[PDB]
């Protein structure tokens, strides 16, 4: 679900937030974002 | 972002040893190894 604030558990990362497509350019050794302030900001989907 | 790593990493303008082939010697394993190789 997306543009809905919603509990995840992507892999075991629990936490609250908002969904939504991105235009990143995740390798394909990448699994987590972050930011300078060292907190995940993106994740990719296992399944998806 | 800058972001900042502390690692096992080769060390810039390290030195590195050069060899031919024409006989494979043992070289120590310690930390990990660099391998680069052009053919
Ligand atoms: C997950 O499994 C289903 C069914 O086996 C499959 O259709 C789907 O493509 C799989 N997802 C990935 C990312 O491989
Ligand atoms: C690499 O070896 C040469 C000759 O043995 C030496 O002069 C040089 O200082 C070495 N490299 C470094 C970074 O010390």
């Amino acid at each position: 679900v997306k543009n809905k604030c919603v509990n995840f558990n992507f892999n075991g990362l629990t936490g609250t937030g908002v969904l939504t497509k991105s235009n990143k350019k995740f390798l394909p050794f990448q699994q987590f974002g972050r930011d300078i302030v060292d907190t995940t900001d993106a994740v990719r989907d296992p399944q998806t | 972002v800058l972001h900042l790593t502390q690692d096992l990493f080769l060390p810039f303008f390290s030195n590195v040893t050069w060899f031919h082939a024409i006989d494979n010697p043992v070289l120590p394993f310690n930390d990990g190894v660099y391998f680069a190789s052009t053919e």
